[PDB]
Parts: C-alpha cells; structure tokens; sequence
C-alpha cells in the first residue's frame, strides 16, 4: 500500500489467530504449544496430540502472561511455521489484554524491536478492535474471549480505567463447569480425549434458550432435548439439559459457583460507574462478543436482559449480530491495513529518539 | 411485413392472438421509425444500415414462419423462438411472447 | 407516401360527425354519454397538431417526423372510427351497445394500448344506463 | 394554438346549450317557464347536466 | 430557516406545547398552508390602506387613522421591506375591538384576467 | 449479521466483471465510513417537511399519500430516517388529467382555462423526450466517428 | 462591519414601528410570535391563508384553560 | 410474525419509490433488516454514499 505489509497475530490461550491485513478470516489458526521432550519442538495437530510425551503449555490463563518463554517461542513460531516471514519487512501489530501494566509492555516493545527486531511496531488491547468492528469508537465493548473477558466502557480515545471490569469468562472455563457438573451428576467422565469432545461440542452443538427455568420445567416435564451426536469412534456424550446450563452464570453466577458478578450484572455495574451525560452515548452502542456465537440463539436471551438493563428511559440500541466469533480479529485486520493509520503507528527512529516508554503514548 | 401486419389486423378470425402478434409487431417497427427519423435529417452511412440487416434478417423469418398459426399452435410457433442462444434474438422474441400468450 | 397518411384523417372525420349527429336528443342519453368520451380523443389530438403548428415554422418538422408522430394516434382513431361505423349501420341506443361495448372490451385484450380505450369508453359510457 | 382552437372547444358546447333554452324559452312566464328548463338536466352528456342543475337552482329560488 | 421548519415554530409560539406535545395541529397546517405560494389576488397599498381607515372609520376613531398614516411615513422612511402590504393584510384580519355587505366594497384585482 | 450485510450491499451496487481482492477492499470502505459520521424533534415530523415542498410546486394527491402510509407505518421508526437521507442523492399520459367530460354527480365550477396551459405540458414533456432520443442517436456514432480508432474498439488499443 | 450594523439597527427601527401598529389595533399576537409572522410574509404566501391558521391554532390554545 | 413483516415491506416499497431513491429493492430489504438490529440510519446514510463512490471508480 503506502504501510509495509502489516501483520496481525492476537496469541490467545488455545489457539494463536495469525495472519495478514485485509483478509476476513484469520489466514492460520494453530495450538497454542511449544514443544518441549518430556522431539525437539513443533507447533501443529501432531505435538498437541502427543501432549503426554511433548508438553502443551499455556502462555496466557488469567489475562497476563503466566510464561514468557512459551509466548516468545509461540510468537517466533508463529512468525516460522504459521506465516514462515522474515520479522525485519513487516511491521507487526502486538496483542495485550485491556489494562496490562505499563513496565510490562515496554519489557515487550524492548524484547520485540531488540530479541525479535521489527521496523515499526503497534500494540493493542482487544476491546478496541472490537469497538472497530461495531463500527464505532464511543461505546461499551462487552468483550468476551479465550482467557480474557472484560466489559470495557470506551469514550472517545481510551477506555475509562476506573471503569472496567475484569470477568473470567472464556471457552475452557465452559468445557471445566461441563466436566464438574457432569461428574457432580455421576457419570463417568475423567478422561482428555472425552473433555475435548465436550469442549467440541459445547462450543458447536449447544442450546441455548430464552432462559434456564422456562426450558427446564420443559425437558422436566417431557424429555426430546438430547439430539444424538454419532462418532465412528462411538463415544457419545452430550445430554440437552446440562449444556444450556453451562454458561447460566450469565444472568445467574454462582450456579457455576463464581463470586464474581453475572454478565447483566457486571454490564449494569460498567455503565453506572460511567458518567451519567455520557452514558445514553455508550448504550446507543453496546456489544456483544464471544466464541460461543457458533451457535445463534445466545443474542436473543441477551437482548431480553439488556432490556432489563437500564431503566424505562429508552429503548434498547444494542449491536447484536450472530456472528461475533471473531470480533477482535476482524477488528484489527481492518485496523492495521489503513495508510491513514501510518500517522497513528510507530517506527523505529523516534523510538530509539525518545526511548521505548512512549510507545505508550504514541501508540495507544 | 408491412403487407403481413396489415391484413391480418383487419382479419378478426385469424383469432385475437394473430392480433396480437400483430400488436408485437407494430411495436417493433415503430421503433425502426425513429432511425429513419435520425437518418432523414442527415441527409455512404453504410454501418448504421447493417446492423438493421441484422434485426430485419430475423424478423423476416418470424413473420414468414408464423404464417398458417393461430390458437395454441402460434403458441408454437413462438415457442419455436425460445430455442435460441443468441441474447439480441432472445431479447427480440419476449415482448412478442408475453402478448401472444395473453 | 401521403397516400398512406390519408386514412386517420377519414377515421378523424367520421369521429367528429358521430359526435355531433348522435348526440341530440333523440339518440338517447348512452349515446351523449358513449360520444363526449369519444370528444376527450379528439381534443388529445386537436393539442398534438398545435405543437407540431409551432416546430413546422420553426423548420423542425418533416413527413418522416410526424409520420412518426401519429403512430399511436393511428391505432386510437381506428378503434374509434369502427365503432362508430357499427352503432349506425345497426341503429343502436341503450343497451344494444353497451352490448357492443361490453363485447369490444374483451375483443381487444392482447395490445392493451386499444383494451384501456375500450374499458374507459364502457366505464364512460355504463353511467346513464 | 391551431388558431387557439384548444381553448375554443368547450365554447360552441357551453353556448349551444344557452341558445337551446333560449329557443325553447319565449314567452313564457311563470310554472311554464320552469318547465321550460326541466328535463334540460336529465342530459346524458355530463358537461350540460352540470350546467343546468346550476341554472335551475336559480330559477327556483 | 426553511419555509416548512418555520410554520413549526408557529405552532410553539400560539399554543404553550411542544412540536412534540402537539403535532396534529402541525400537520394539519402543512395541508393548509401547502397549496400556494403567492398571493391570490394582486396586490396595491393603496385599498389595504383604505381597508385600514375604513376600520377606524367604523370605530369612530378618526385622529388614529391618520395616526397610521405617520406610521406609515416612517416604514416609509427608511424603506427597507416592500412587503408591506401582506403584513397588514393580516393584521387587519386579526383585529379586536376593546369595546354587513362587501359585494359594493372593492375588492382587490382577481387574477381571473391575469396568466396564472 | 452485520459483516456479511456489508458483503451483500457491496454485491448489489457492483455488477460482476477482478472481483475477487476488490470485493474485500470495498467491505473495507463499508467499515470505514459507516463511522465518518459517528464520530463527530419527532420522527414522523421529516416526512412533513417533504410533504411541504410537494403541495408548494403542485400534486396534493401525492402528498397525501406519502402522509397516508407514514400514519399507519406508526402501528420501524428507524427506518424512515434513512430514506429522507438518500431522497436527493437518487437519480435526476393518459385519458384522465383535466377531464369534465366525464362524471355523474359533478358540480358547477366554470371554465378555469389556466390549467389548460399546463394541459400543454403534460404532452409536450413527453415529445420533448422523443426528440432527445433522436438528439442522442446521432451524438453516441458521431462522437465515435469524429475520433481515431480504439474509441470503440478495445482490440486497436492493443 | 459597522454600517451593516447601522443597516441592523434601522430595519430594528422599522421592526418597533411595526409593534406600534400591532398595537394601536388591539391585537393578540405580540413581538415573539410577529417575529415569526414577518419571515413568513417575506417569503410570500397567501395572508387570508395564515390568517386562517391563526384563527385555528387561537382556538387550540382554549383547550388548555 | 412473518405475515406481519411482509406488509410493512411493502409499505416501505411505494414510500421508497416516490422519494426516487437511490436504492433498488434488494437494497432495501438488507438496509431495513440492518436498521432492524439498532443501527444508527444517519450513519447508514453516509457509509452508501461513499460506497457507491468508490464502486463507480472502477467502472
């Protein structure tokens, strides 16, 4: 264009999401793992499938970075084996949860322009590749992903800080409540092979309803929710009533057990704790995301407690499509590609001018 | 076709549907009577006469098949038109065919 | 070429002589009513030929123009001067046509240039009756 | 305007009608003259039916 | 403004409501003012300000006639509209008093004579 | 969802030919300026105004049935705002007009003859478009024929 | 400028006179609503017609008593 | 409700034709199933136009 060939890779915490700029789906979508000898290393279906003799890792699993030797050589193989680029001739956009520390991201502007060496660089958080894929930069991004979730209120510029709120709330958790009350239930159920079918299942197949207690009192009274799931390997486990109670924490937390507030709850809290001028602005652009929109169905129960939401004042304007799956990427490969852009990146001259701390500053 | 179109919308037993193809066919020249509008007030200009020796080769063969029809078995007859691959000759016969099968 | 322009002026003049003669008194009140519609068609004429009048002094107008022109007028009086031949050959009043006019409708129904004609003359014609 | 004939139409239509009732009017004077103009209405052609049912609403008054 | 967004405004100035309290009215008025855009009758200062003396005149107030008279000298004076006669015409029809014919009286020029 | 509506709008506007790196750049102008706008007093009370300027130049009938369908659209409000926003950005007879000839229960009204003036008009738009066709027939060839050739054929502009 | 001004304060003038002639007649309108009366004359329209419409929208305002 | 949906399409057709809109019918079934979610109609405005501009660039 008039940028170098820009490259978007957000590295989550089960797959890492690579590929170029102004393309709609993620060009690669690889395990996160770095492979370890419990062969050398590899990155694909064969070292994740031997994962008790070649160790799967996790470089994200509460929205900071738990290792950072598996998150270097995830993103240096994703920049091998996924793309298989020279780093030097693209300038790369970063990933980060909303509000990481500001040491933390210059140890990661100074790792990625030195051990990685980059010609100009961006990194961002992902509720604002979101808010680009609403269309919008004034609003609050209910951004739900894979080991970050945060229901981030965003004026014009930054978020408000002291506003947003941090839920866990990710598909692995979903897959670990089915495991738990599966076995609370007494079936038998202990073993990788079954959770990563459930885990399969409950991000493709599921149900969702309007609500738990209506759909409950039905599969009660007359039972035809289960529809048959047939592997040629002839494991069969799903049953209707246990997978749209999964993610019931929801309007509901504490029947998965969790303290922290529902989603109804926590969006309620996130816009109280905004101002009350700029708080019609925000609700005439709220968000939907998370993976679980592989099914539709979740959108409308969402629209009913976004009604119940704020008081009888006005009427709902929620952005609410059924496919919101890959929000942040779709966000960023839009965002990194525009040559207005450029004025808003980073290179490395006034990097290496005024230091790497103004990459918090320049870039933002 | 003048001769054609003449006599057999003074006929009314060669049916209502032989007027009508009729009623097709006085739409068709009314429009070769613009161009010869545009070309009398010009006045070789071979090329913008040829492509009419193009609309007329067809419409010739319409008219001259067409003849001995009436009923359902002119809804044969244009119906033999519709067996065509040519856009300009299929574009030619519907707006003749809605008429007819009226 | 003028030869073949002659016969809408035929089909004007016997028009223009069934509105007066067969619309006194005697005629009855569906044949006042059948002939001031067929006066509307006259008068949509009677404009055209004005705005012709003009573009001819102007040098704007030829034969090959207004033979053009009166294209769809053509087929209009024809209609008009037939009918007019049938209602005296057959001394007709009342219902005897509208009858004809009720026939003539569905007669033309393929051009639908001469159906509308026909249909807004019965509407036109259906209201002493 | 064709020596403006588009505006000379409905003329000799509106004044064909006002010399009839003005022929079949003479001498008369009286419920004689309001027959004189009854059944001038009951026209077919819509045109005088208009006309008269203005002229007999002030011949009445 | 624009002449259809200043008719709302009008609404808001007579009655106390809003143009959303109140539409109705509003679009009952876009029906009425909407047909024209001009004056039915061709205009003169002369008769609309007979029509104001005559006023006075049947108010047995003779001194405030030609008090309009020096009120007209000084629009006059400055000369800066030359609509003058529209806003009298409607000032004259909305008059009050702080207590017959017109088939004789003469009336403005119809327009039944002039291209229109 | 909405980020294949803007690969359905992009679709319709642009007949197919590239077609295939272009259609992902046009979807990328979807995003980019539906928030142009974003960035930087009744409903019904739009319509209106339009409603207005139509009975102002003539055609009450129209106006009142643009009226008639946005009352009962009111038993969706959305909706109307956008189409009085593309309203000016859109493109550039019969037996029955004046008739009295027709009618049966009619009242008195005179001759009027100052509509019959654009009784006029009403035929002279139509043959005022009859002579611009023959106006445009003989400009397409000889704007053609004036120039060089590989004006109309793309083979001499190889 | 300052003589555009001048021009402001003389049609303000003319403005206050026509108050006064408002006034002398004994009529319900005041500055506000004339305010509105004025651009609507100025853009021409028929004055029976507005005069109409006061005398409707007059007899709307009795509904709120 | 499908019914329903259905006749106020066709009101919204005949009030989108008088105006002479830019819009055809296709058009317009996707712009009111999108306003249908929530989504601003002043920015809808302005996102067509420029589009439509930058379409006719290639033609």
């Amino acid at each position: 264009d008039d940028d170098i060939a820009a490259l978007v890779v957000d590295n989550g915490s089960g797959m890492c999401k690579a590929g170029f700029a102004g393309d709609d789906a993620p060009r690669a979508v690889f395990p996160s793992i770095v492979g370890r000898p419990r062969k050398d290393s590899y990155v694909g279906d064969e070292a994740q499938s031997k994962r008790g003799i070649l160790t799967l890792k996790y470089p994200i699993e509460h929205g900071i970075v738990t290792n950072w030797d598996d998150m270097e050589k995830i993103w240096h193989h994703t920049f091998y084996n996924e793309l298989r680029v020279a780093p030097e001739e693209h300038p790369v956009l970063l990933t980060e949860a909303p509000l990481n520390p500001k040491a933390n991201r210059e140890k990661m502007t100074q790792i990625m322009f030195e051990t990685f060496n980059t010609p100009a660089m961006y990194v961002a958080i992902q509720a604002v590749l979101s808010l680009y894929a609403s269309g919008r930069t004034t609003g609050i991004v209910m951004d739900s992903g894979d080991g970050v979730t945060h229901t981030v209120p965003i004026y014009e510029g930054y978020a408000l800080p002291h506003a947003i709120l941090r839920l866990d709330l990710a598909g692995r958790d979903l897959t670990d409540y089915l495991m738990k009350i599966l076995t609370e239930r007494g079936y038998s159920f202990t073993t990788t092979a079954e959770r990563e079918i459930v885990r399969d299942i409950k991000e493709k197949l599921c149900y969702v309803a309007l609500d738990f207690e209506q759909e409950m009192a039905t599969a009660a009274s007359s039972s035809s929710l289960e529809k048959s799931y047939e592997l040629p390997d002839g494991q069969v486990i799903t049953i209707g009533n246990e997978r749209f109670r999964c993610p019931e924490a929801l309007f509901q937390p504490s029947f998965l057990g969790m303290e922290s507030c529902g989603i109804h709850e926590t969006t309620f809290n996130s816009i109280m704790k905004c101002d009350v001028d700029i708080r019609k602005d925000l609700y005439a652009n709220t968000v939907l995301s998370g993976g679980t929109t592989m099914y539709p169905g979740i959108a409308d129960r969402m629209q009913k407690e976004i009604t119940a939401l704020a008081p009888s004042t006005m009427k709902i304007k929620i952005i609410a499509p059924p496919e919101r799956k890959y929000s942040v990427w779709i966000g960023g490969s839009i965002l990194a590609s525009l040559s207005t852009f450029q004025q808003m990146w980073i290179s490395k001259q006034e990097y290496d001018e005024s230091g790497p701390s103004i990459v918090h500053r320049k870039c933002f | 076709i003048r001769r054609y179109t003449d006599q057999r919308s003074l006929d009314r037993s060669f049916g209502l549907v032989g007027q009508s193809f009729c009623a097709a066919l006085h739409q068709e020249l009314r429009e070769y009577y613009r161009l010869l509008s545009v070309l009398h007030s010009q006045l070789r200009l071979l090329v913008w006469t040829y492509d009419p020796k193009i609309r007329l080769k067809t419409l010739a063969a319409l008219v001259d098949h067409c003849q001995g029809r009436k009923g359902g078995e002119l809804a044969s007859a244009v119906h033999a038109y519709t067996k065509t691959g040519d856009p300009y000759m299929r574009s030619l016969v519907q707006h003749i065919l809605s008429l007819v099968s009226h | 070429l003028v030869h073949r322009i002659l016969p809408v002026a035929a089909s004007y003049s016997a028009v223009t002589r069934f509105i007066e003669e067969k619309s006194s008194f005697e005629y009855g009140q569906v044949n006042h009513a059948l002939a001031a519609a067929m006066r509307t068609l006259v008068k949509e004429h009677l404009i055209l030929v004005s705005q012709l009048e003009q573009l001819h002094r102007q040098g704007l107008l030829s034969l090959q123009k207004l033979w053009f022109y009166i294209q769809p007028a053509m087929r209009t009086m024809d209609i008009l001067a037939s009918l007019a031949t049938s209602v005296d050959k057959g001394e007709c009043l009342g219902g005897s046509t509208l009858s004809l006019l009720h026939d003539r409708s569905f007669s033309y129904t393929g051009d639908s240039q001469a159906q509308e004609l026909c249909l807004y003359l019965t509407k036109a014609a259906s209201a002493p009756y | 305007l064709r020596r403006l004939l588009v505006w000379t139409y409905d003329p000799k239509i509106r004044l064909k009608t006002l010399a009839a009732l003005v022929d079949h009017c003479q001498g008369r004077k009286g419920g004689e003259l309001a027959s004189a103009v009854h059944a001038y209405t009951k026209t077919g052609d819509p045109y005088m039916r208009s006309l008269v049912q203005h002229i007999l609403s002030l011949v009445s008054h | 403004k624009s002449p259809n967004v200043l008719l709302q405004n009008l609404c808001c100035r007579i009655l106390g409501r809003s143009e959303a309290d109140v539409a109705q009215q509003f679009q009952y008025a876009v029906r009425v003012i909407g047909s024209n855009f001009a004056p039915t009758v061709e205009r003169d200062e002369f008769l609309v300000a007979e029509k104001i003396k005559k006023e006075l005149i049947r108010q047995r107030r003779e001194a405030d006639a030609a008090l309009f008279s020096e009120l007209h000298r000084k629009l006059h004076s400055q000369g800066v509209l030359k609509n003058k006669w529209s806003i009298l015409y409607l000032l004259l029809s909305l008059s009050e008093d702080p207590r017959s014919y017109a088939t004789l009286f003469a009336q403005a020029l119809p327009r039944d004579a002039h291209s229109t | 969802s909405i980020t294949q509506l803007f690969d359905d709008l992009c679709e319709a506007l642009l007949p197919a030919a590239n077609r295939k790196r272009a259609k992902r750049s046009l979807k990328k102008v979807a995003y980019n300026a539906l928030f142009t706008n974003l960035f930087q007093l009744p409903a019904r009370n739009k319509i209106l105004m339009l409603s207005f300027d139509l009975r102002v130049g003539g055609l009450g009938p129209k106006a009142d049935r643009l009226e008639e369908l946005v009352e009962e659209l009111e038993a969706v409000g959305s909706v109307l705002d956008l189409l009085v926003q593309l309203a000016g950005s859109g493109p550039p007879r019969d037996y029955f007009l004046n008739n009295k000839h027709v009618g049966r229960n009619v009242p008195y009204s005179g001759y009027d003859c100052d509509d019959l003036s654009v009784f006029e008009m009403d035929v002279q738009s139509l043959i005022s478009r009859e002579e611009c066709l023959c106006h445009s027939m003989i400009q397409e060839t000889l704007q053609v024929m004036e120039a060089a050739p590989g004006t109309g054929l793309p083979t001499v502009g190889l | 400028a300052a003589a555009a001004a001048a021009n402001l304060n003389a049609v303000r003038e003319t403005m206050d006179v026509l108050l006064e002639i408002s006034r002398i007649l004994n009529t319900g309108l005041d500055m506000e609503t004339l305010s509105i009366c004025v651009r609507l004359c100025e853009q021409g329209i028929n004055p029976e017609a507005l005069s109409s419409v006061i005398k409707e929208l007059r007899k709307a305002t009795e509904a709120l008593k």
